[PDB]
């Protein structure tokens, strides 16, 4: 069925599963035409397909050529997403195929179910969590590979870098969702927090900076503060009056 | 005009004959139904006065034999039977008409309702849906499940309607997933019509039989089947013009005949709003849309 707060731990069990987010598949800029009308220009997008236990990210780059000459692009994008996730599953050895695919948006359910009819034993599920995977395009190295692509392309990343050598996947997913939520709420400030310190760098084969455990605790704190700060700026709330119980709920409530 | 003789009516019962109904009291001098129009299938149905549970009944065609009803006190129901002895049959039949112990099938001459509800319903096709080959008539009741219901339990006592499932490999061509799901023309025209039903007449007969079993017995699986067969057509962009026009007529008479007080349970709000206002055929069902909007505007 649906995935929510009652079954958080199921994401980090040994049943292979993937999250599929389609929010960056069909991307456009809206602009005025010479005649004063409005038109869209597509730009490259990506499917965000993630194993939350391992960090493996199957990033299918959606080149703008896939939209050429097509109608009803927002509808097509859901089916294109489903087609590509299906092709990925079929490309994987049987013992690597997922037992469950969790879609972040319920509009993906029927497209993916239909494309996966050949896999009756793979469960297609929605989720009540509001996961911030849209902010993936705020990770500089992901945004770069998407915008530079001149053709359809699949790129593989581990979105946890080497974190799993030191922390569990429940903690790694918590860190990733906190980072993505912050980048989604205030991207400039989140990148400022992450990159303000020259002495901490991003390894060539990593997405995030090489923080020590203690620095990650500092970074995570600065991200919660950013989420709380924006929360107050948004609703005109004096954050100083807020209690720790109120804060957990505000930050936890965002996802 | 043909006759269905009742040995007797030992228990108080509401008797249906097609779209008509009448009450018979416990041990009342009732010996059956006369003047039944030759040329149509018919349904004789029952609801016991002391236990409205289990409506049940028999589809039959008087051209296929001489049929009568006799109560079975062991199984507790009015059973249809066939009388092979033609002269015994005509003889008993004549005795009860001479005594006026029968109700007359009450067909008004202006009225084409029954024809318009059963135009495409054939006894031979009923007997493939309701499997009991030793009898020429077919028993249906309120609780019988459909083959699809059993997939989602006794197989001998099931309604073997044609399985329709929009998220099935039969409905969806590999490589045409979005096309086939958003426009069901392939599934309707190639899989169902050409492949399974062979022609639209057989498709409509199943649709009409499913409607009648939903209406007369409150058979839920039949109601599901009737709505699936409507939705399949309405969700196809390419339907022969003659099928659309016939479907409009078929549905018009069905909505016209439905008891107003059963509309909340026999009409699926989602399916009808989709079909009438969002589907490819939203503008092709003029008569059905007009009667629906004037008779059941709440549902929409
Ligand atoms: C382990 C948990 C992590 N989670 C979160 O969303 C945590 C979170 C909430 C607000 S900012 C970060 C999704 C379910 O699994
Ligand atoms: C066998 C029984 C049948 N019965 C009936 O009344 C029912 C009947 C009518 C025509 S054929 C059967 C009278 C005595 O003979």
């Amino acid at each position: 069925g649906a995935m929510n707060s009652s079954n958080y731990a199921e994401l980090f069990n040994n049943d292979i599963k993937l999250f599929v987010d389609d929010t960056n598949v069909y991307r456009v800029t809206v602009h005025k035409t010479f005649e004063g009308n409005v038109a869209t220009k597509a730009i490259n997008g990506c499917i965000f397909t993630l194993n939350p236990k391992t960090g493996h990210l199957f990033l299918k780059i959606i080149h703008t050529s896939v939209w050429a000459g097509q109608k009803r692009l927002s509808q097509l994008a859901k089916w294109k997403t489903a087609e590509e996730v299906s092709a990925l599953v079929r490309s994987l050895p049987k013992e690597e195929q997922p037992k469950q695919i969790i879609v972040t948006r319920k509009a993906m359910l029927d497209p993916l179910e239909v494309h996966m009819l050949d896999f009756p034993n793979i469960a297609i599920r929605p989720t009540e969590l509001r996961l911030p995977f849209s902010a993936a395009m705020s990770i500089d190295k992901l945004s770069d590979v998407v915008m530079k692509a001149t053709e359809p392309q699949m790129v593989l990343f581990n979105i946890y870098d080497d974190w799993l050598d030191r922390i569990s996947s429940y903690t790694a997913f918590s860190r990733l969702t906190l980072l993505l939520r912050a980048l989604k709420t205030n991207e400039e400030s989140a990148k400022m927090i992450l990159l303000s310190d020259p002495t901490i760098t991003i390894k060539s084969y990593h997405l995030w900076p090489s923080f020590t455990d203690e620095q990650w605790i500092t970074i995570e704190s600065q991200m919660r503060d950013l989420i709380l700060t924006e929360y107050g700026r948004k609703y005109n709330v004096n954050i100083s009056a807020l209690t720790q119980t109120e804060i957990k709920d505000i930050i936890l409530g965002q996802n | 005009m043909n006759t269905v003789p009742f040995t007797s009516a030992p228990i108080e019962v509401t008797i249906g004959i097609d779209q008509y109904s009448f009450n018979v009291k416990e041990n009342q001098p009732f010996h059956g139904i006369k003047d039944i129009p030759i040329g149509h299938v018919h349904v004789i149905h029952f609801q016991h006065a002391d236990n409205s549970s289990m409506r049940y009944g028999y589809w039959f065609d008087c051209r296929m034999g001489n049929f009568y009803i006799q109560y079975d006190p062991k199984d507790g129901l009015y059973k249809m039977m066939e009388e092979r002895d033609g002269a015994k049959f005509e003889n008993i039949v004549h005795n009860f008409k001479e005594r006026q112990m029968m109700v007359s099938y009450p067909k008004i001459d202006e009225d084409d309702t029954w024809y318009n509800l059963t135009e495409f319903v054939q006894m031979d096709k009923i007997r493939k849906i309701v499997r009991k080959d030793e009898n020429q008539f077919s028993y249906v009741d309120s609780s019988m499940t459909t083959v699809q219901e059993n997939e989602l339990s006794d197989p001998a006592h099931s309604l073997n309607y044609t399985v329709i499932n929009f998220k099935s490999r039969e409905a969806i061509r590999p490589g045409h997933e979005m096309e086939d799901f958003l426009d069901k023309s392939y599934y309707l025209n190639t899989v169902m019509l050409q492949g399974i039903f062979k022609n639209s007449s057989n498709y409509f007969g199943e649709l009409q039989f499913a409607f009648l079993n939903a209406m007369f017995f409150g058979n839920y699986g039949s109601s599901l089947q009737w709505h699936a067969m409507i939705e399949l057509i309405c969700s196809s962009a390419t339907v022969p013009k003659h099928m659309l026009d016939k479907l409009d007529e078929i549905l018009y008479y069905q909505i016209k005949t439905l008891p107003e007080q059963y509309s909340d349970i026999l009409l699926n709000e989602r399916v009808w709003n989709i079909c009438l206002y969002s589907s490819f055929q939203k503008n092709s069902l003029h008569n059905t849309e007009k009667i629906m909007e004037n008779k059941y505007p709440e549902l929409l």
